């Protein structure tokens, strides 16, 4: 199901969102992040950027450089 | 949609 495990605290500056289609990363505003709940199923087809809107397409970071800017635990689902 | 938001101004 779309409703993923775990979650984090408030919305604060531009963010990031999940695909629930596969798993792979897009930075958003926080005018999305506001919008999208965990019960919103964000993915690539439905992307903002054009560039990146399909899960074959890439990302502005890597789930290993982009959970080290935050300073988390995140990619350690593989799934 | 599980995710979060970057500390980086
Ligand atoms: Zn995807």
């Amino acid at each position: 199901g779309s409703r993923r495990a775990s979650v984090g605290s408030e919305f604060t500056e531009s963010a990031w969102v999940r695909c629930d289609d596969c798993f792979k990363w897009r930075r958003i505003p926080a005018s999305v992040v506001g919008s999208i709940d965990e019960s919103s199923r964000w993915i690539c087809m439905n992307n903002s950027d054009k560039r990146f809107a399909d899960c074959s397409k890439s990302q502005e970071m890597s789930n290993e450089e982009i959970n080290e800017e935050l300073g988390i635990g995140q990619d350690e689902a593989d799934a | 949609a599980r995710t979060k938001q970057t500390a980086r101004y």
